[PDB]
């Protein structure tokens, strides 16, 4: 079976630079055209490029020419993008998928994508704050503030408690940073036995942080 | 053909 | 370039029935043209191409018909697996382009939200910012109206709401609507008020606090 997986996906400045591979495996990568294509958050994929098998065929979108070089490596059966003058709006998963021998207009074979991040926001662990609880079921929970960039994990009692959590996606406020709740519905008679605390862990910082929620007036 |  | 627009932008149905999706292009795009299938955190995964050959593997529910600008993904009988985002593509011209997606989501009965109104912790007054959180669970279907009142004024251009994904179990949504102010702000008045609006409440619901109580 056809396996493709792209690498290196991460955050970056705007104006910087990042270099995506693709390595296929199982077919005979130098008869095929090979393709990039991106997806922004929220928003269906668009086509960034294509290379002939030989690599002397080479077509780029508007929205990334003279900024993007494809490129690829027939002996060690790699792709590659590299991205210069990123910008904010080439924030998206990027996927490389096998063409045909020699077209590429649709798409059977595609990696499972690599996440580039670009902004000017700098990485930052988050703020945990509680939601205090206010008949039978009482709702709680913290809230995860001004990290970035994503991912968050949040657990409630180091992953004891599972059952009825909602852990929102994130939402990129106008800073932007992340932020987004965590909530829980308990019984309310455990409203003072119980004890709640939402674990957050924010890897991209080695950021972690523990939030006991209780009751207040 | 082109598409295997 | 041409465009592709997709139709409906959701589409609501339960298991067992019958999904007519369409896909419309700007200029004629022949037979050339494409649909894919896609499951969050997944790349999109082929089913048809010249606009009707199914792609291998793809069951036989899944069919594609129409030429030139008008054109259809019909699934015979939803399954389970089914519920997902899906996008056409047209390869009658260069540069290639893909429609904007039609999401497949679970319909069931109506569920009202059960509302809750969170007012900012003191640690967070502390570093100077005021998050109100008014907290939707658990309701179906997804369209809420959620307005925030301070001292009766309507706000806006001041909140963010977020949503969760479609409950596996239940197959319910969840929503939050975070009215983030400065403490100088959140302090220049008392009562705040979180009024929700659902197709499932016979009358809309206000959660409220005064500040300081
Ligand atoms: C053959 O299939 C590939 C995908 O596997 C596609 O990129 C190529 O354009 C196809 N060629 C045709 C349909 O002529």
């Amino acid at each position: 079976e056809v396996q493709l997986v792209e690498t290196g996906g991460g955050l970056v400045k705007p104006g910087g630079s990042l270099r995506l591979s693709c390595s296929a495996s199982r077919f005979s990568f130098r008869d095929y055209y090979m393709t990039w294509i991106r997806q922004a958050p929220g928003k269906g994929p668009e086509w960034v490029s294509h290379i002939s098998g030989s690599g002397s065929t080479i077509y780029y979108a508007d929205s990334v020419r003279g900024r993007f070089t494809i490129s690829r490596d027939n002996a060690k059966s790699s792709l590659y993008l590299q991205m210069d003058s990123l910008q904010a709006d080439d924030t998206a998963v990027y996927y490389c998928a096998r063409g045909g021998r020699a077209t590429s207009y649709y798409w059977v074979h595609w990696g499972p994508g690599t996440l580039v991040t670009v902004s000017s926001a700098s990485t930052k662990g988050p703020s945990v704050f509680p939601l205090a609880p206010s008949g039978g079921t009482a709702a709680l929970g913290c809230l995860v503030k001004d990290y970035f960039p994503e991912p968050v994990t949040v657990s409630w009692n180091s992953g004891a408690l599972t059952s009825g959590v909602h852990t929102f996606p994130a939402v990129l406020q106008s800073s932007g940073l992340y932020s987004l709740s965590s909530v829980v519905t308990v019984p309310s008679s455990s409203l003072g036995t119980q004890t709640y605390i939402c674990n957050v862990n924010h890897k991209p910082s080695n950021t972690k942080v523990d939030k006991k929620v209780e009751p207040k007036s | 053909s082109d598409s295997d | 370039e041409i465009v592709l627009t997709q139709s409906p932008a959701t589409l609501s149905l339960s298991p067992g029935e019958r999904a007519t999706l369409s896909c419309r292009a700007s200029q004629s795009v022949s037979g050339y043209l494409g649909w894919y299938q896609q499951k969050p955190g997944q790349a999109p995964r082929l089913l048809i191409y010249g606009a009707s050959s199914r792609a291998t593997g793809i069951p036989d529910r899944f069919s594609g018909s129409g030429s030139g600008t008008d054109f259809t993904l019909t699934i015979s009988r939803l399954e389970p697996e089914d519920f997902a985002v899906y996008y056409c593509q047209q390869y009658g011209s260069s540069p290639l382009t893909f429609g904007g997606g039609t999401k497949l989501e679970i319909k069931r009965t109506v569920a009202a939200p059960s509302v809750f109104i969170f007012p900012p912790s003191d640690e967070q007054l502390k570093s100077g910012t005021a998050s109100v959180v008014c907290l939707l669970n658990n309701f179906y279907p997804r369209e809420a109206k959620v307005q925030w009142k301070v001292d009766n004024a309507l706000q806006s251009g001041n909140s963010q709401e977020s949503v969760t994904e479609q409950d596996s179990k239940d197959s319910t949504y969840s929503l939050s609507s975070t009215l983030t102010l400065s403490k100088a702000d959140y302090e220049k008045h008392k009562v705040y008020a979180c009024e929700v609006t659902h197709q499932g409440l016979s009358s809309p619901v206000t959660k409220s606090f005064n500040r300081g109580e």
